[PDB]
């Protein structure tokens, strides 16, 4: 649209909203799809941004994680022995892992596993 | 098959389980310094898995024991994409956020491996040639 709806706050032409209710980041990533054509899970892409973030979700939920739009952090990457030998064989452990940002700071980003409960934000493009 | 004492051979190779707790980097650069080289173990096949994991069960290892996998990346982890179509042009791991080194999970009595921070402090196995 033009301006941000009445409950969400403005940076650099997206809407965003912090959603006190504790849900997996699946569950969370689905709500924020139904606020508002082309809401998801608040994504980061500058200090500046986080700095935002910090300071719009902090007062409403003072120290605390929200779900962020990024899963699978580890699993795209080469895996490599370091005796340089090819990686022929494979045996991993099950994981889930998706990103809980702090709501202090500078937004430090941490692993979590996905079915843990949490606050979110969400987030669209005007 | 001749190997120094304290080391089990397998497959031509010698294999050692070190209790002194490192990060993976002074592991990998302990297990360099042994007479006759070498480096944090790689499991390449069914057969070195099922000898790596009763070593390290024999050895009565209580916590998870570091193998030489490695993530090698870029940025910070491998994530390109949001779920809202962008981009990652930021990221925010701490280094005890980050996790790019492999163990094998003593919870699965040494047989998977589970990527953990580098700087953890773990016992490891090295391989050597004889």
């Amino acid at each position: 649209g033009f301006c941000c709806p009445l409950r969400w706050s403005a940076y650099e032409g997206h809407c965003y909203l912090v959603v006190k209710e504790k849900k997996t980041w699946d569950d969370a990533e689905k709500f924020c799809t139904e606020q508002r054509k082309g809401g998801h899970l608040v994504s980061v892409h500058s200090r500046e941004e986080a700095d935002f973030l910090v300071h719009l979700a902090y007062p409403i939920l003072d120290l605390s994680l929200i779900w962020m739009g990024l899963s699978n952090m580890w699993n795209d990457c080469k895996r490599e022995w370091s005796d340089g030998t090819k990686l022929d064989f494979k045996s991993w452990a099950k994981t889930s892992d998706c990103l809980i940002g702090k709501t202090d700071g500078d937004n430090q980003w941490l692993n979590m596993d996905c079915s843990k409960k949490h606050y979110f934000v969400c987030k669209f493009k005007l | 098959v001749d190997c120094l004492p304290g080391w089990s051979a397998y497959d031509q190779s010698c294999y050692r389980v070190f209790k002194l707790l490192k990060t993976w980097d002074d592991a990998e650069k302990f297990c360099t310094e042994r007479p006759k080289g070498g480096h944090l173990v790689s499991i390449e096949s069914a057969g070195e898995r099922d000898f790596v994991a009763q070593l390290v069960s024999e050895n009565k290892q209580t916590d998870n024991v570091w193998l030489g996998l490695k993530i090698q990346s870029k940025g910070q982890q491998c994530s390109t994409e949001w779920t809202d179509g962008s981009s990652v042009s930021y990221e925010n791991f701490s280094e005890y956020q980050s996790k790019k080194c492999f163990v094998l999970e003593k919870n699965t009595g040494f047989r998977t491996w589970l990527n953990l921070n580098c700087g953890s402090e773990y016992s490891f196995v090295c391989k050597s040639p004889p």
